[PDB]
RNA sequence: CCUUCUCAAACAUUCUGUUUGGUAGUGAGUGAUACUGAGUUAACUUGAAAUUGCUUAAA
């Protein structure tokens, strides 16, 4: 979990204060070019199922402590029939964190900095052999 | 020193061999070139020689290359604070006549973060054929660039000079770029008895210039490397022998 | 509470935006609500004249900060900028712990204590936040009448340092102040020469205040002695005399 | 409990810190020697840096100069290789928040070069060196009636003929004096005064002086310089500055 | 079943003989920490074995580091069998190069100069190659 | 959970040349062709792969 947020911290979206630095750029080059492409993290409910039914998440983070949980509960079964990778975290708080939020019911990556696609590359591994083969037996008992 | 009938000689029986009844492999020259003393000592040396030869093999590895998917491509190493300053357009207009091509202008920033992932970094570093780096960023270069790339004779970079008097030129670095590319030939200096140098491929260029290249390199490694032996060879061929000396074994026992 | 939230949140260019966009207490209403008069207001400069000399002295610990022991010796040292321009010391008495000094502020007696120079023990077995919370006080009231006096002596609040001066010898000679008896006349056309030993800030500042110049040996070790009138030194047995000059001691001048 | 990555980055970081250490030990040793058959260049550089942060890169003089050394903590995860160590512990600067005085020759640039990664050097102006002999001045001294003795601060000025009479030191001004124009029986009057024991620049953990800290650290990455190269310029910046903070 | 032996693998560098038995220590005592070196110049090969007074923290210390992530690296931990302990691995240094005695002299080595050339001489030809000298 | 030897000397001034010096690398593995069991010599595969040749960065 230390090392999925230390990952997600250098995508941590834009804040108010420097939308307002980047559109006063956008200003002076508008009298594609003005701005980069950006890179951060995806967080809206509806914005992430969509995500992951179009696959174009690479990882998804599923806080533990949503109410109410029928918001969530179908998230891993969506996230298996699609391929996408997923762990559950502790704490809507630290993922709200994550995106200018007091609380976020998921976070999303789709796309990386080429100096982070190993790095996303060896989490995913991290968490498939923490996550799915550890709790895979167990997720399904009652 | 060593006179032409030989050479060409050598020439002939190199293309008999070469025609018998891969290819590429098998149809490069190397020129070994044995020393008394070895050629550096009990210090390692990875710096690139650049010998002053008439006739560039670059050229040809070009011509080659996009006849074949080899790919010829020129990587240009440099200062952090200078890749700014420097920008493809002005290479492109500054090289475009003298058939010099710079593909990408990477930084030690590049090498520390975009490639600092063994797959990533071997793709890139084995793709290019020729690399071009600021002398200033040639000593940091071996724990950015790793040991696979200094491995092979091709891959180790060239120090190239890009600064004039006290801040960067590009009027300076055209000019070494040039003057490397159209100019220089590449070897390195082991510590060993012996080195080959790499003239080029057969089918990329003629005997003519062949015989002028190997009595050159022969002659500039003997005048200051005190080279007693100097061996003609190709890939999967018996060792050609050429220069025989009698002189340097003597001092062997005395340093013994 | 809100800076808290922003460190731990990890928003730090947040937090520094909270910092820039704020502003502490001001205490000037205060100060004209205790002091209407300023004749009062000088009557109590006496204590704020104390405790700003005796903290200007302090090293830096883990409560008293180099901020606030700076300022305080930059209100000291345009106090003493004033006193000496103007000349209105009158008295002046040499004491173990220290030097009192009393001067002829707009008709009222004004008398304080300047400790010498050295390095004071700090006990720290007394409240400190107690006498920081007074020297905050004192120090607002006197910005107040600093500003008064400059103004009705015709100088410029607060005067312009000179940074060369302040790097030769920090004190009293680095503010320098532009405008826009037989104390006050007297040693006029006297050049003292300081030798190392005698206290230098204490020599200097009686000396503006009483007329004439001064030149200190001290301040020479950074990198003359022909204008010299008088020069004061300490010692057993001195050197070999110019005989040309004069010698005389600090209880001499006091 | 102590952590796998804690152990792994401390032993990586002491690694290089132990080859930066070496390299400048070999291409000392040669320059001494005065060898310049193999080496990367042959003379001594001092980087000024002061107020973003403009540079200036000069050769040294030669001449001694009167430097003031200032004990910083070095990196995390860096234990002190013992060539560093006992250097710093001849300059009696082993813990952090203090500072001496010492003289600048061609024997003591090695041993800067050796200690730079913990240590602020600066040349103090007269005002600094006064400020910090009348704020911060301590000294072990003994008494006739006492077994031990122990540290006392700078009061008392007959203490000073008492004990360095033969030098002709006859007081506080006139040990200023000798640091300050780096005289003779300079280094017997820094053997009589302690370290300077300065206090340190952000203290608390209340949320202000940790922005204070975050600014202050912002500020240490822009101005010190942390570099392997054994040809590396002896950085020296505004100690007077940082005097007037730490004072 | 299982032994009080440990396998670790896909180790960072800098965790070598004396990281390792000092992070492993605070599980339990130690009896043998070792780790694979190269031979030519001194280098860890990232993996080692571990012995354990009780296999049981042996056990534990697997679960803990089965698939720990270490500074980029997923480390393996696997308890070994009965038997099958460590045999060898001893820590190599960096070799340095040590110059041998040249027994045959001048004379010596100029007749073997000859006779490699000769060797050549007598070579060639069955090799397939015809050229002056 | 650190983060990498980012240029020096002289000679010449020709908006620039010459010389010289500075560069010890993840591990494992395939492989040819020779030079003197140690030092050398073309290409090749790979997830960062792998089973034994100082203390105010504290609490």
């Amino acid at each position: 979990a230390a090392e999925t947020f230390k990952l997600f911290n250098k995508y941590r979206p834009e804040t108010a204060a420097e939308k307002k630095e980047r559109l006063t750029k956008e200003a002076a080059a508008v009298a594609q070019d003005a701005s980069p492409k950006p890179y951060a993290v995806k967080y809206g409910l509806n914005h992430v199922v969509a995500l992951i039914e179009n696959k174009k998440a690479k990882l998804v983070l599923i806080a533990n402590d949503v109410d109410p949980i029928e918001l969530v509960v179908f998230l891993p079964a969506l996230c298996k029939k699609m391929g996408v990778p997923y762990a559950i975290v502790k704490g809507k708080a630290r993922l709200g964190t994550l995106v200018n939020q007091k609380t976020s019911a998921v976070a999303a990556l789709t796309e990386v900095r080429a100096e982070d696609e190993a790095a996303l590359a060896k989490l995913v591994s991290t968490i498939d052999a923490n996550f799915a083969d550890k709790y895979d037996e167990v997720k399904k008992h009652w | 020193a060593i006179p032409r009938e030989r050479v060409i000689k050598a020439v002939n029986e190199l293309i008999k061999f070469t025609s018998k009844p891969e290819e590429e492999l098998k149809k490069d020259l190397q020129l070994i070139v044995v020393n008394n003393k070895s050629f550096t000592g009990t210090s390692k040396s990875f710096k690139l020689k650049l010998l002053n030869v008439k006739h560039s093999f670059y050229k040809p590895w070009k011509e080659a290359s996009a006849t074949a998917v080899k790919d010829f491509k020129v990587l240009l190493i440099l200062k952090d604070s200078d890749i700014k300053k420097v920008s493809e357009d002005d290479l492109f207009d500054q090289l475009d006549s003298e058939g010099i091509k710079v593909d990408e202008i990477i930084c030690g920033k590049d090498l520390k973060t975009v490639y600092k992932a063994y797959e990533a970094r071997n793709a890139f570093i084995s793709q290019f054929s020729l690399i071009l780096a600021d002398d200033s960023i040639v000593t940091s270069l071996p724990k950015l660039m790793g040991g696979k790339a200094y491995n092979k004779v091709e891959t180790t970079p060239i120090s190239i000079r890009t600064h004039a008097n006290k801040e960067f030129s590009l009027t300076t670095l055209t000019n070494n770029i040039k003057k490397v590319y159209m100019n220089q030939l590449p070897v390195k200096l082991p510590r060993g008895t012996t080195l080959n140098v790499h003239l080029g491929n057969l089918e990329w260029l003629r005997p003519e210039e062949f015989v002028d290249n190997v009595e050159l390199i022969s002659e500039q490694l003997i005048k200051a490397y005190q080279i007693r032996s100097i061996f003609i060879k190709t890939n999967r061929s018996p060792v050609l022998p050429l220069y025989y000396n009698q002189d340097v074994l003597d001092e062997l026992e005395a340093k013994k | 509470r809100k800076l808290t939230r922003a460190l731990g949140r990890g928003e730090v260019s947040s937090a520094k935006r909270l910092e820039e966009n704020r502003d502490s207490y001001t205490l000037d209403h205060i100060i004209k609500e205790r002091y209407p008069s300023f004749p009062d207001a000088i009557r109590d400069i006496d204590d704020a004249l104390n405790m700003l000399f005796l903290f200007s002295n302090l090293p830096s610990t883990n409560q008293v900060s180099s901020k606030i022991i700076n300022d305080a010796q930059k209100i000291c040292n345009q106090w003493l900028a004033y006193v000496a321009k103007e000349r209105l010391v009158r008295k002046v008495f040499v004491s173990i712990k220290g030097v009192y000094y009393q001067a002829n502020i707009k008709g009222e007696e004004v008398r304080w204590l300047v400790p010498f120079k050295f390095p004071e023990n700090i006990p720290s077995d007394v409240d400190f936040r107690i006498m920081l919370t007074f020297l905050e006080f004192y120090s607002t009231l006197l910005h107040f009448v600093l500003y008064k006096l400059y103004t009705d002596s015709g100088l410029i609040y607060p005067p312009k340092l000179d940074l060369k001066k302040d790097k030769i010898i920090s004190g009293l000679s680095s503010y320098i102040l532009e405008s826009r008896s037989p104390v006050a006349s007297l040693f006029s056309a006297f050049v003292f020469y300081v030798s190392r030993e005698v206290p230098i800030d204490i020599l200097e500042f009686l000396i503006l205040s009483c007329g004439g110049n001064v030149i200190s040996e001290a301040a020479m070790d950074q990198i003359d002695m022909s204008k010299v009138t008088h020069q004061i030194v300490d010692r057993p047995v001195l050197k070999n005399k110019v005989a040309g000059r004069t010698y005389i001691q600090p209880q001499w001048i006091f | 409990f102590v952590r796998a990555e804690s152990i792994v980055a401390k032993t990586l970081a002491t690694s290089r810190e132990k080859e930066r250490i070496k390299r400048v030990s070999i291409l000392e040793d040669k320059k001494a020697k005065n060898e310049t058959q193999h080496i990367a260049s042959g003379k001594d550089f001092i980087l000024k840096i002061t107020e973003g942060l403009i540079r200036e890169k000069t050769t040294y003089d030669g001449k001694p100069a009167l430097l003031f050394i200032v004990r910083v903590r070095g990196p995390l995860a860096v234990n002190i290789p013992n060539k560093a160590f006992k250097i710093l512990s001849l300059l009696r600067l082993v813990e952090t928040n203090t500072g001496v005085f010492v003289k600048l020759t061609k024997n003591v640039y090695p041993l800067l070069k050796v200690i730079a990664p913990y240590v602020v050097i600066g040349k103090p102006s007269l005002s600094s060196i006064r400020s910090l002999i009348q704020k911060r001045g301590r000294i072990i001294y003994k008494g006739e009636n006492e077994a031990e003795p122990h540290e006392i601060v700078l009061n008392d000025n007959n203490i000073v003929e008492e004990q360095l009479g033969d030098h002709g030191i006859i007081c506080v001004e006139d040990i200023i004096h000798e640091i300050a124009t780096m005289g003779e029986s300079f280094s017997v009057c820094n053997f009589f005064l302690q370290p300077f024991k300065l206090n340190r620049e952000v203290s608390g953990f209340g949320s202000l002086n940790r922005l204070r800290k975050i600014k202050q650290r912002e500020a240490e990455s822009r101005t010190r310089q942390f570099s392997n190269a054994a040809t590396a310029p002896v950085i020296e910046v505004d100690i007077d500055s940082l005097l007037a903070k730490l004072n | 079943e299982y032994s009080g032996i440990i396998y670790v693998s896909r180790l960072p560098h800098g965790f070598h003989e004396k990281e390792l038995s000092k992070y492993f220590a605070q599980f339990g005592d130690l009896k043998e920490v070792r780790l694979a070196r190269n031979k030519k110049t001194g280098n860890s090969r990232h993996y080692g074995f571990l012995e354990f007074v009780n296999k049981e923290d042996a056990m534990i210390a697997q679960e803990s580091m089965n698939n720990y992530l270490l500074m980029g690296h997923l480390l393996q931990v696997r308890v070994l069998p009965k038997g099958a302990k460590i045999e060898k691995l001893y820590k190599y240094k960096k070799r340095v190069l040590v110059e041998k005695g040249i027994t045959k002299p001048v004379k010596q080595l100029k007749d073997n100069m000859k006779q490699k050339h000769e060797e050549r001489i007598k070579k060639l030809a069955k090799s397939g190659i015809e050229f002056k000298w």
